[PDB]
């Protein structure tokens, strides 16, 4: 027990969260999982770096009435995760609205990481592999890996690589 | 030994309560809790081994550590509640003990995010509460006590999941008499009023909170959670203040936070609760702040600061309760007369903090032949030094500009006294109202009221010649 971390995972309604939440903790799938209700803890202890660092991992829900609830984590948020799909270009024409939900709370380490959902049909999917590449263009922060949690494609390295370059960002 | 392995147990069960050989048995190179735990791993679903074991976690886990009991969460926690609550939905002994040892276990502040994480989730405490138990005291009780337990700063977990914020209500309605029951459920209805009221129901707390306020009266834990769950219940819901009274069918809820607050007068706890609740009772009330009055809870009050006077918590609390007790009161010269310098003992007791100082500021405003009497009363109170309390209390706070505004109106309206000119020039006075002024310019109301008081402390000491240029560039 080193750290204690406080990644937030925000994105659109039945993308994907809570799927790609417990594929990197629980590591089970289900294509019947329940929308989360609210926000929620997953908790998570990993050793890296020479450090037995915890993870609170925070699913929120996406839904309009929820945005107000969500809103008292950001100032607290350590890495900030955007998740979003692949079918749904209108799950992708949110994330200034995503991002007006981040810059008004974010706090001056929130390194975000994008990430396209379900990467096992993206030859139909709506959005292409280089328009979040093309979406990157914001600040230094803004990093991008599309993924799939049915796959379990790469969930790792998503908070992997965040979380390592949050320890890096750490002193 | 899956038939010597149950009297064993058994054994245990029966020389578990005797006591003093339980830290003998801990004191042994076992580990009885992984020889438990491995005998319920290799007994399941078997009533005699999982209950009988279970009494035992039930009673074993008070005395253990903080750290194992921090170490246990890794998958001990996970045997027992995985296997008994689902191995045994209906086996009330067994969910009655897995309560119990749960919210045993639920002290240390690092397990608790543990229990209210996604895996482990404890909301299978709510699963209990109304299943297997809508008539059973001793499982509400426990569950009760975890649920108060489990509210750290993880409110919105809780409280959304509305099968916590309802189910604890028809817990305290249900059973009226059980007191851990009270000061558990009270507490953290408390603790949950404001998130819940961010989301009739108010009508729920009030009831069970009067009835709670009048049956259990000899005990001082459940009127100081009784007081706290009713000041933040009416503070958060308006709407039912008129639901209270001495009229037919209200609640006189005021007399008997009174009757509390002069019962447990040396617990300095309860009158704080009191206190606040009494406050709230007055801010939204115009009859209640006569009668209490005409009560003499002004002189009580007096008497607990006197006595709790090293404690500065209660110091605000009753400053708090005199402002809006005296909002609006006519009162004969007799009164501010005995009150103030009690007041301002309270005050050059507790010199540190803004609040004591804020709410005590905001109350003391409400007092200031039958010219004599005046004249005694002012320089008696002089004698007591409100000037150099008030503004040394102005240059202690460069910001909280609330007293920065009444205080002011304090020493404007003191300034009327043949002392001022005398003993705010044996102490000294304008310099604070200058700092404040160029402290406060844009503030039009701060503005007004320190400048009429730049006009009543400019004498030709304080006008002497190169001393006005601060002045002079102030004023244009
Ligand atoms: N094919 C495929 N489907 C996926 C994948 N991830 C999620 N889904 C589908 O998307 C659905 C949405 O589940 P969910 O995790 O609740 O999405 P969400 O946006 O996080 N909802 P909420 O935040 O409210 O819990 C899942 O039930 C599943 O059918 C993926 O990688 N591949
Ligand atoms: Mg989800």
């Amino acid at each position: 027990a080193d750290f204690k971390l406080q990644v937030i995972i925000i994105g659109s309604r039945g993308v994907g969260k809570t799927s790609l939440m417990e594929r990197f903790t629980d590591d089970t799938f289900c294509e019947a999982c329940k929308s989360t209700v609210g926000v929620d803890f997953k908790i998570k202890t990993v050793e890296l770096r020479g450090k037995k660092i915890r993870l609170q991992i925070w699913d929120t829900a996406g839904l309009e009435r929820f945005n107000s609830i969500t809103s008292a984590y950001y100032r607290s948020a350590k890495g900030i995760i955007l998740v979003y799909d692949i079918t749904k270009k209108e799950t992708f024409d949110d994330l200034p609205k995503w991002m007006k939900m981040i810059d008004k709370y974010a706090s001056e380490d929130a390194e975000l990481l994008l990430v396209g959902n379900k990467l096992d049909c993206e030859t139909d999917r709506e959005i292409t592999r280089q328009q979040g590449e093309k979406f990157a263009q914001q600040i230094t922060g803004m990093r991008f890996c599309e993924a799939s949690a049915k796959d379990n494609f790469n969930v790792d390295e998503i908070f992997l690589k965040l979380v390592d370059d949050i320890l890096k960002k750490m002193p | 030994s899956v038939n010597l392995s149950v009297i064993g147990l058994k054994t245990l069960d029966l020389l578990l309560t005797s006591g003093k050989i339980t830290l003998l048995i801990l004191d042994e190179e076992s580990d009885i809790f992984m020889l438990i735990f491995d005998a319920m791993h290799s007994f399941p679903a078997n009533d005699e081994v999982q209950k009988l074991g279970c009494k035992a976690l039930h009673v074993l886990f008070e005395r253990v550590s903080e750290e194992q009991l921090t170490e246990f969460v890794e998958n001990k926690d996970y045997m027992i509640l995985l296997s008994a609550l689902t191995n045994f939905k209906d086996e009330e002994e067994i969910v009655l003990h897995v309560l119990h040892c749960l919210h045993s276990l639920a002290i240390p502040c690092n397990n608790v995010e543990v229990l209210m994480s996604g895996n482990v989730r404890c909301y299978n405490i709510v699963v209990e509460a109304m299943k297997a138990f809508p008539m059973s005291e001793r499982i509400q009780e426990v569950s009760c006590c975890l649920l108060h337990r489990l509210t750290l700063g993880n409110f919105f977990n809780i409280l959304v999941l509305n099968e916590v914020h309802e189910f604890v209500v028809k817990a305290v309605q249900q059973y009226p008499e059980n007191a851990a029951l009270q000061i558990s459920a009270l507490s953290c209805l408390a603790l949950l009023t404001e998130t819940i009221f961010l989301n009739e129901d108010k009508l729920f707390w009030l009831e069970a909170c009067y009835k709670a306020l009048t049956w259990h009266r000899k005990n001082k834990h459940v009127q100081e959670a009784a007081c706290w769950a009713l000041n933040n219940l009416l503070m958060y819901q308006n709407s039912l203040h008129e639901k209270i009274g001495d009229e037919d069918g209200h609640f006189p809820a005021h007399r008997e936070v009174m009757l509390s607050m002069l019962m447990h007068s040396s617990s300095k706890e309860v009158f704080q609760a009191s206190a606040n609740a009494l406050s709230t009772l007055l801010e939204q009330n115009v009859n209640f702040r006569k009668i209490l009055l005409s009560k003499g809870i002004h002189l009580n009050v007096l008497e607990l600061m006197q006595k709790h006077i090293h404690s500065p918590e209660v110091a605000e609390s009753g400053c708090k309760m005199l402002n809006h007790l005296f909002e609006g009161s006519n009162t004969s010269l007799d009164i501010m007369a005995a009150v103030v310098p009690k007041i301002l003992t309270v005050m050059k007791r507790h010199e540190t903090s803004l609040p004591v100082q804020l709410e005590a500021l905001r109350a003391i405003l409400h007092f200031i032949e039958f010219h004599h009497k005046l004249n005694m009363v002012k320089k008696q109170c002089f004698k007591n030094d409100i000037h150099k309390l008030v503004l040394a209390a102005l240059n202690r706070f460069i910001g909280n500009p609330g007293i920065q505004k009444c205080g002011l109106k304090v020493i404007s309206s003191i300034v009327h006294f043949p002392d001022a000119l005398e003993m705010l020039s044996l102490e000294g006075a304008m310099d604070s109202v200058l700092h404040t002024l160029q402290m406060y310019p844009d503030d039009q109301e701060i503005q007004c009221l320190g400048l009429s008081l730049i006009g009543y402390l400019i004498t030709k000491k304080n006008v002497f010649i190169g001393t006005g240029h601060l002045l002079a560039k102030i004023l244009v």
